[PDB]
């Protein structure tokens, strides 16, 4: 009986996975039609509707993230598994230069063998473009034995969480009051989990990955260092590569640090060797890292007279401007899972966005940054997983907003005040996307149009009217300057992109200056713009999803309708999840831009190879500044000249990058169906198939209905966005592996 | 609870009691959600299958038939050297026999839907074994042991040539 | 064992049971057979 | 011979195609080591090749100008096994699915809960009407003649 | 109350006294979460695999069956034995009899009455009444228990240190 | 504005009334059903063609049926 869970409050029982639909009161009866059939896999997960007690809701959500975590878990333990098994990993330590990164052999049938490529050292399978390999080495892995072993590792854990879900659900479940301990939560995910991460993960590197990187870099073969264990159990070891460790641990309790710096530097730019940051720094980082965060665990009261109230901290944030300020914003994030969705989901994928630009920006992995296929798969990928969860932010935002906004408990705070003047934020973002898109997208059909005319001073280029990137040179420039004038402990620039030298590594670049004109601040504004339209549309679902001038009472029909009906006017996709699906489209527009400029920016300015005196050649050769200004340009001198590898792949060990390339096409063409008809044609043609079928007497029980309209809507998105980044996903994959 | 005589650490199967060769044998449950008539039918037909096919391969790799074609001692590359056009008369020649003995029903859905079938019972007696019915269970079993024992026989044998190549000897 | 045995008599896990013996026979059919572009006979 | 073709037998281009394979393959055979998987691998590749070619040579097909078999499927027994003989398997094995399927749906629309055995299907009855699916071309055309294949007018229509 | 093996920690609550070698050890309760007859089966599987597997290893470092592949030690006898495909028989076999083990560990625990590791397997007697029976039981997992660890330990020195039947 | 019509196979469930959102039908009695009410369309000036009338309709082809016609402000659902 205890105070904090339920215990055996669900029977562990089969009966219920025999009774598809039982969460649901509606799909419980059984289906009629099939329509039953896709309602069951669309509120499967919708936890509100199954349950009235926001307990239930929340343990339900825990298991789930425990399922989840398994799920993670078992695809690490997969991914380690392969490179102790399936992988070159061996053969790349002693050659990462020469030897392209492969995880993943392909069985030899239907003539499918050709894709096992020449990835060398005496390997074939498919190129691996995940950057394991270079963060296996980062970690200090110099054998796939260990490899095995945390394969081994992330199975138990794996089952481990699955374990824990089961448990928490079904024999000893938390109460309501356990999960709303959002100080103690925040308490402990700040210290425990960030912070003891954090400092966990610094002294791995401090005694593992610091002494076995550095005997690598030395050119120490991977069998001739010692086992990580001997770097612990002996002090000798590692105190001849960083001789301070001779001091023990002496200089950290009496408050003499300065004696550590020999493997806590702060040194900034890269390792000349690998071309990934010094790991030094790394170690330091984590540290102070690991400290910042136990720190800040300790600030709100948990279970003594010590800490902070987040409900008092917030009531006192009133003002002139905004009225009663953040009142209610505690009860709001306390009884609303959908809000807290929206501000994680949002905060992720500018997390998972801002990761994706540290990343290629400051390499982190040894021989990370002269693999390029890794660098623009790595960034990419995290660029649109940092868009969808931007979307799916907003889009529970929208959900909060419909089912769990309370009107009384929010009379004249923010939120309020926010619904009280949608209309002036709606037509300002209006006028600003207008303006944004006018411009940017205007002065690329300008030059255009001025070269079509054969007027090449009249365009908005360097040699013609320059838009020169005046505030971001001013930038570039205080961080170059910052190491001995700002930063006087630095020693080096924190990243070779605001300026410096070219870093090359084996005549491959690493990194090196990235000049910004006036082709930058034509492709920024683009992204300007195309992200202020994103926000324009998930902000107007979010605003309008209660009511509006058309529907006063949009709140009484949900989150997801397909429309109120033909009248005033039409009164399509006024829901606010049709306004999630819209701005799926728009966030799929922007990042599909925002990637297109980070690879042909990278292709020509940055990546390719030095020559023995000096002289830098690029992938490309420079033409993204002239011929990056027009729509002519991109479609010619990037999208056709760099399709020319995936065009011609077939036969060849990328040829599934052809077929991929195709079946993407096929896919993207597909959804056009769906996103331009409508359901009235597809249900009266069943109408003529149905009669056939009972001509025949093949009529099945479960009467055929063409899919709703939110469902078709749905697919349709699914399949452009499916279509459109898998298409781009063969093209940049085939064309950096090629070249 | 009865426990299984042939096994006798499982429960009792159902739907096996009024049968020629109950034991109690059923592990598996097979009886439960196959008809039991279809499945004593098929056990009787692979027996007789397995005898004659196993006295085949005793006839076969003993006495042979003139000609080139039928040369072979060994049975498993006889069926490659005998050619197609043998085999499929033999397959055509099954399929009528199987038609008319039946008599159209064939399926397991159609069979044993009117009832009025003993499973097995073709009416084939020609020499007159089994008018005494005191033998005719007697006889019953014996076929279903000796069905069995071809069964696995004609697995063993099939196996043997297929590991070996020469003969069974 | 009753009510998991109605679990898999469901139409997902019967299909995907299906569907992963008709690969399987299919792929093994041209493992052992490959490159089958008229019939065999 | 049919169409302008030539055997394949005796197309030029079919062993030039041959050839240029089999000198990739070895090329790309010749930067591994020793008796090492991927050089074993390669040579299976070789050998697969080879009798693929083969097969494909004695096999009555006809080859383009492009050293390419080329399909007859005009309807002569000739070239039979090209499109006759698996248009005769495929419609023997597609015939048994939708059997098999029409058999089951009309077994369970005569039950209490048809819907409900639609989406959890009755194994035992399903694995029963699967396997009697061999039977197809005779029980179509025993309940064709019967009268129980085709509705007449309880059919459903529209308003015009 | 106050288990009789561990006299500090508290009875398990799921084992009071009435089963064959019950002194109250379950200090992590895996009782409290797992019937307790699939936990028998399991315990009793796991002694009389060990039990064979002991005697097996011991007895083929001392006695070899004809042949050159018999001629390794127990150590790497798994390596030739899954190449011969002798250990394929076994596994074959093995789950045949653990299939029929799914029917009747499945049918204990939905009813029937049949006794944890019970397989009516009793060519000879030795057990006549419920008191044989019973001391028979005790004897075998008593039996089945060191068995365990003393296989676990023959393995671990033997992968230790590559000795002969001394594993020392 | 929009043509509102009712049928007599009204049943007079007064589903359709209540969920008109401008007030365009309403339940006036009648002989023709067990209720012994159908409903009116008195008020087609404010209908707004949002068919929520004839989706609360559980008749088999509708009783209550909405032919889109010429636009108004009121029927065109303009705030300004
Ligand atoms: C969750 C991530 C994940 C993914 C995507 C894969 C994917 C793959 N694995 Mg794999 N694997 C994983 C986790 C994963 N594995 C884990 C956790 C382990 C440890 C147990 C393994 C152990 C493993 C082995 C030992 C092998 C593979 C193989 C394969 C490949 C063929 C799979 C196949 O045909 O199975 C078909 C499966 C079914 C039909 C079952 C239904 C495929 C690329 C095979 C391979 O690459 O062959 C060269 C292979 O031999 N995997
Ligand atoms: C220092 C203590 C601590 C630590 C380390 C964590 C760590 C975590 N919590 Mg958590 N939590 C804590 C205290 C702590 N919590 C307290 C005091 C409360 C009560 C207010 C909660 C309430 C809570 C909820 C409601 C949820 C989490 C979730 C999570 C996970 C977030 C997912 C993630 O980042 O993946 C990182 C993953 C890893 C690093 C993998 C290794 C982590 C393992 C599992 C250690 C977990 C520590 C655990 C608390 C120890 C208890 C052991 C048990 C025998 C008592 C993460 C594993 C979320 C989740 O995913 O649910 C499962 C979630 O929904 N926590
Ligand atoms: C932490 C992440 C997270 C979580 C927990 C949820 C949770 C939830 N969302 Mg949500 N969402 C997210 C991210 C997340 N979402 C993101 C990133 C987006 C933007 C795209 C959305 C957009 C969104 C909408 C628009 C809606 C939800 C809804 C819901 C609720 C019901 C979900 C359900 O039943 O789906 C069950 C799961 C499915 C139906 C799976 C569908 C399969 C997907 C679409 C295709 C995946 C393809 C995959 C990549 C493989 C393709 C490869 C190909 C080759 C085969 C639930 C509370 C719905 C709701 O009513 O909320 C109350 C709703 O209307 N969400
Ligand atoms: C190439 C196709 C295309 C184009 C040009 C646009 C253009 C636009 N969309 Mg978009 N959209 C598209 C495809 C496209 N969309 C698709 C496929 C979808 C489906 C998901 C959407 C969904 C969508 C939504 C949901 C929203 C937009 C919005 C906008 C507007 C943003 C404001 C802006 O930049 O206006 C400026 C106009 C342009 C940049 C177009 C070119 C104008 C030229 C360059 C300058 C002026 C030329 C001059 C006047 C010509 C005069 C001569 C002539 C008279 C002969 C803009 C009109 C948002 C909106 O309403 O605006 C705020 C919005 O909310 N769109
Ligand atoms: C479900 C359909 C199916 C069928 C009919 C077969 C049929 C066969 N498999 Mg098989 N197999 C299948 C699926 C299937 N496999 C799957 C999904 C896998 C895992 C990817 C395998 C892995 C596999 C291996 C590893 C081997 C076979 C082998 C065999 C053959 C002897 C047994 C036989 C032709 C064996 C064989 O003939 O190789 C000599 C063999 O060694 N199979
Ligand atoms: C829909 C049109 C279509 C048709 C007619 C074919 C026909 C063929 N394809 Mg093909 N294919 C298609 C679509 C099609 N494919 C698509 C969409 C793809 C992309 C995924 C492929 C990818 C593909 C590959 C990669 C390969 C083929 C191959 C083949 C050939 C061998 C078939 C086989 O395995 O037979 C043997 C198997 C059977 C006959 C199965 C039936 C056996 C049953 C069990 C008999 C039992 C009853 C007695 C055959 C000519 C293979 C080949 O050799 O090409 C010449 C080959 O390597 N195809
Ligand atoms: C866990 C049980 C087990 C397992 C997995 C093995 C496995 C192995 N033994 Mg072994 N063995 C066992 C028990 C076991 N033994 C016992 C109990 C004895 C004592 C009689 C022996 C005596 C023995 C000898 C003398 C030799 C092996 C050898 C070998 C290796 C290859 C040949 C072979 O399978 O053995 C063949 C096994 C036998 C000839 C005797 C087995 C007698 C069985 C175990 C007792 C009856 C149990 C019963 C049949 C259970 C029925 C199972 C049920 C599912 C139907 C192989 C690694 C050979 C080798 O390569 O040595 C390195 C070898 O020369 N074993
Ligand atoms: C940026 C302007 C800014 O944030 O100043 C801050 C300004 C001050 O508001 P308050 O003093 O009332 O805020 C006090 C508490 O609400 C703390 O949030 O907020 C506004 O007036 C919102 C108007 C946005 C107008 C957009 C232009
Ligand atoms: C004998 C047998 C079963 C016999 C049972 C008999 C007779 C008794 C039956 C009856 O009493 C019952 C039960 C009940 C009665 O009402 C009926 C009768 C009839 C009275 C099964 C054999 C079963 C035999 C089996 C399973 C053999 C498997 C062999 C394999 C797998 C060999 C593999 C290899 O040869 C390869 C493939 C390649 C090599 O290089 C490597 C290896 C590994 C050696
Ligand atoms: C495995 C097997 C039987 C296994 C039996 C087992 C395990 C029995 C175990 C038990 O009995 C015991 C031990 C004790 C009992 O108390 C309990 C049980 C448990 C009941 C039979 C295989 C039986 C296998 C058979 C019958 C295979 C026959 C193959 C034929 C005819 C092949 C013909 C071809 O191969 C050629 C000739 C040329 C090819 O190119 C074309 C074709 C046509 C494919
Ligand atoms: C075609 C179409 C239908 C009909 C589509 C239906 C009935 C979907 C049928 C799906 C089948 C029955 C199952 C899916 C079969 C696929 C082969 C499985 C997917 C492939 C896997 C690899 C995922 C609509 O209902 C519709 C509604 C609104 C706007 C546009 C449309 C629309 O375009
Ligand atoms: S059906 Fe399509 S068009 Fe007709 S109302 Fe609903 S959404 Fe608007």
């Amino acid at each position: 009986k205890s105070t904090i869970v339920d215990f055996n409050p669900v029977e562990t029982s089969f009966e219920k996975w025999a009774k598809p639909g039982q969460f649901s009161r509606t799909l419980a009866k059984g289906p009629k039609t099939t329509t039953w059939i896709w309602n069951l896999h669309a509120d499967a997960h919708d936890f509100d509707i199954q349950t009235n007690s926001l307990q239930e809701v929340s343990r339900k959500i825990f298991s789930a993230h425990f399922g989840q975590l398994a799920v993670i878990f078992l695809w690490l333990s997969g991914m380690h598994f392969h490179g102790a098994y399936f992988s070159n990993y061996s053969a790349w330590l002693t050659n990462p230069t020469s030897t392209k990164p492969s995880a993943q052999i392909v069985w030899p049938i239907v003539g499918q063998e050709v894709l096992n490529a020449d990835v060398g050292g005496n390997f074939q399978g498919i190129q691996i473009t995940s950057g394991f390999f270079q963060l296996w080495r980062a970690e200090g892995i110099t054998s796939e034995v260990e490899l095995y072993w945390t394969a081994v590792g992330g199975l138990v854990a794996s089952f481990l969480m699955l374990f824990a879900g089961w448990f928490h659900y079904h024999k000893a479940a938390p109460k309501l009051e356990w999960f709303q301990n959002v100080e103690s939560m925040l308490n402990h995910h700040l210290a425990g989990l960030l912070g003891l991460g954090s400092l966990s993960w610094a002294g791995h590197q401090i005694h593992i990955a610091l002494p076995i990187n550095k005997l690598l870099d030395l050119g120490v073969s991977p069998e001739e260092i010692p086992l990580p264990y001997e770097f612990i159990l002996n002090r000798d070891l590692i105190a001849q590569l960083y001789p301070s460790f001779n001091k023990g641990l002496t200089p950290f309790f009496t408050l003499n640090w300065g004696e550590y710096s020999d493997f806590l530097t702060f040194k900034g730019g890269l390792n000349p060797v690998t071309g990934g940051l010094w790991l030094t720094d790394t170690a330091h980082h984590h540290l102070a890292i690991a400290v910042l965060f136990i720190v800040a665990g300790h600030m709100y009261k948990t279970n003594w007279f010590l800490g902070h109230s987040i409900k008092t901290i917030l009531e006192a944030h009133k003002g002139p401007f905004t009225g009663e300020g953040h009142k209610g914003l505690y009860e709001v994030l306390t009884t609303s899972w959908h809000a807290q969705l929206a501000i994680n989901l949002a905060l992720f994928g500018s997390l998972s966005i801002i990761v994706a630009h540290h990343m290629y920006a400051m390499p982190p992995y040894p021989y990370i940054a002269i693999d390029y296929p890794t660098q623009l798969s790595l960034f990419t990928h995290h660029v649109w997983i940092g868009g969808f969860c931007i979307v799916g932010g907003a889009a529970h935002g929208a959900i909060f907003f419909v089912r769990d906004y309370n009107a009384a408990n929010n009379y004249n705070n923010l939120i309020d005040r926010v619904i009280r003047h949608r209309d002036a934020i709606i037509s300002h973002l209006n006028w600003v996307c207008i303006f944004l898109g006018c411009h940017s997208f205007g002065l690329y059909v300008h030059n255009d149009t001025m070269r079509a005319l054969g007027r090449s001073q009249d365009l908005f280029s360097d040699n013609a009217i320059a838009l020169k990137p005046i505030f971001a040179q001013f930038i570039q420039n205080l961080h170059t300057l910052a190491p001995g004038s700002t930063a006087p402990n630095a020693l080096t620039t924190v990243s070779y992109a605001f300026g410096g030298d070219v870093i090359s590594v084996g005549s491959k670049i690493a990194m090196m200056p990235i000049s910004l004109g006036t082709a930058d601040f034509l492709v920024h504004h683009i992204h300007a713009f195309t992200i202020h339209v994103t926000v324009l549309i998930l902000l107007k679902g979010v605003l309008y999803s209660r009511n509006s001038r058309l529907i006063p009472d949009k709140a009484n029909l949900g989150f997801r309708f397909p429309c109120d009906g033909p009248g005033r006017g039409g009164t399509c996709q006024v829901s606010a999840w049709d306004h999630v699906f819209l701005g799926l489209f728009w966030m799929y527009n922007s990042i599909s831009i925002v990637i297109f400029h980070f690879s042909w920016k990278m292709q020509s300015d940055v990546w390719g190879t030095v020559s023995p005196t000096g002289a830098v050649s690029h992938i490309t050769g420079g033409n993204f500044a002239q011929s990056s200004i027009t729509i002519n340009g991109w479609l010619r001198d990037f999208l056709w000249s760099q399709a020319a590898q995936v065009v011609q792949s077939y036969g060849s060990s990328l040829s599934a990058y052809g077929l991929i390339f195709l079946g993407a096409h096929f896919i993207w063409a597909f959804s056009l169906m769906f996103l331009f008809s409508g359901r009235g044609y597809w249900q009266e043609l069943i109408e003529s198939i149905v009669w056939a079928h009972n001509k025949l007497k093949v009529a099945p029980s479960i009467q055929p209905r063409a899919l709703s309209i939110t469902q078709g809507r749905a697919v349709g998105v699914a399949h452009y966005l499916l279509g459109g980044i898998g298409t781009t996903w063969a093209f940049f994959l085939a064309r950096i592996i090629s070249v | 609870k009865v426990f299984s005589k042939s096994v006798p650490f499982l429960l009792k199967p159902a739907g096996l009691d009024g049968m020629v060769g109950d034991v109690g044998f059923d592990p598996l449950g097979f009886a439960t959600f196959i008809d039991i008539r279809w499945l004593r039918e098929a056990e009787l037909k692979n027996g007789r299958v397995a005898m004659l096919a196993f006295l085949g391969f005793i006839v076969q790799e003993f006495i042979r038939l003139p000609g080139d074609l039928y040369s072979e001692p060994n049975g498993v590359k006889a069926f490659f050297q005998v050619g197609p056009q043998p085999l499929l008369q033999i397959f055509l020649f099954c399929g009528f026999l199987e038609f008319n003995m039946h008599k159209g029903k064939l399926t397991q859905v159609d069979m044993f839907e009117d009832g009025k079938r003993e499973p097995g019972n073709f009416g084939f007696d020609p020499l007159g074994f089994g008018k005494d019915p005191a033998k005719r269970e007697r006889y019953a079993l014996a076929e279903l042991k000796n069905g069995r024992l071809a069964m696995i026989a004609i697995g063993g044998l099939v196996h043997h040539a297929l590991v070996t190549g020469h003969a069974t000897f | 064992m009753k009510d998991f045995l109605k679990y898999l008599s469901t139409a997902p896990v019967l299909l995907t049971a299906w569907l992963t013996f008709t690969a399987g026979f299919v792929i093994e059919i041209n493992r052992f057979y490959p490159d089958a572009l008229t019939f065999p006979f | 011979d049919i169409g302008g073709l030539n055997p394949c037998k005796d197309s030029e281009v079919f062993q030039k195609r041959l050839a240029k394979t089999v000198k990739k393959l070895e090329n790309r055979l010749k930067k591994y080591e020793e008796g090492t998987p991927p050089q074993i691998a390669i040579q299976q590749q070789i050998t697969q090749t080879k009798q693929r070619f083969t097969r494909y040579a004695d096999s009555n097909l006809l080859c383009g100008n492009d050293g390419l078999p080329h399909l007859i499927t005009d309807g002569r027994w000739s070239h039979g096994s090209e499109f006759l003989l698996p248009s005769i398997l495929f419609l023997y094995i597609s015939g048994w699915i939708g059997w098999v399927g029409r058999k089951y749906i009309r077994t369970v629309g005569q039950t209490s809960n048809p819907t409900e055995k639609e989406i959890i299907i009755d194994v035992p009855l399903a694995i029963s009407i699967m396997t009697s699916g061999f039977l197809w071309p005779f029980a179509a055309w025993q309940e064709f003649l019967s009268g129980d294949l085709i509705a007449s007018d309880e059919t459903i229509t529209t308003s015009p | 109350e106050k288990s009789k093996a561990v006299p500090f920690l508290p009875r398990p609550a799921a084992l009071d006294g009435s089963v064959v070698g019950d002194v109250g050890f379950d200090p992590v309760g895996f009782t409290s979460w797992l019937p307790l007859s699939y936990l028998q089966e399991a315990e009793i599987k796991h002694c009389r695999i060990a039990m064979l597997a002991t005697l097996g290893w011991i007895v083929a470092d001392f006695v070899h069956l004809p042949g050159a592949v018999h001629e390794v030690s127990s150590l790497a006898a798994h390596d030739v034995a899954v190449k011969s495909g002798a250990l394929a028989q076994i596994l074959i076999w093995t789950s045949i009899a653990e299939a029929i083990s799914v029917i009747a560990i499945s049918q204990m625990l939905e009813g029937s009455g049949r006794q944890p590791g019970d397989f009516k397997f009793d060519p000879l007697n030795f057990a006549k009444d419920e008191k044989s029976l019973k001391k028979m039981q005790l004897s075998e997992l008593k039996n089945g228990r060191l068995a365990m660890l003393a296989f676990s330990g023959i393995v671990t020195q033997a992968a230790l240190t590559g000795h002969a039947f001394p594993y020392m | 504005s929009h043509t509102v019509k009712i049928y007599d196979t009204c049943i007079g469930c007064t589903q359709c009334v209540r969920a008109c959102p401008t007030d365009v039908l309403e339940m006036v009695p009648w002989d023709g059903c067990k209720a012994g009410q159908i409903a009116s369309a008195p008020r087609t000036e404010d209908c707004v063609g949002c068919k929520r009338c004839e989706t609360a309709c559980p008749t088999d082809f509708l009783s209550v049926r909405v032919y889109l016609g010429g636009e108004t402000t009121r029927s065109l659902g303009l705030a300004y």
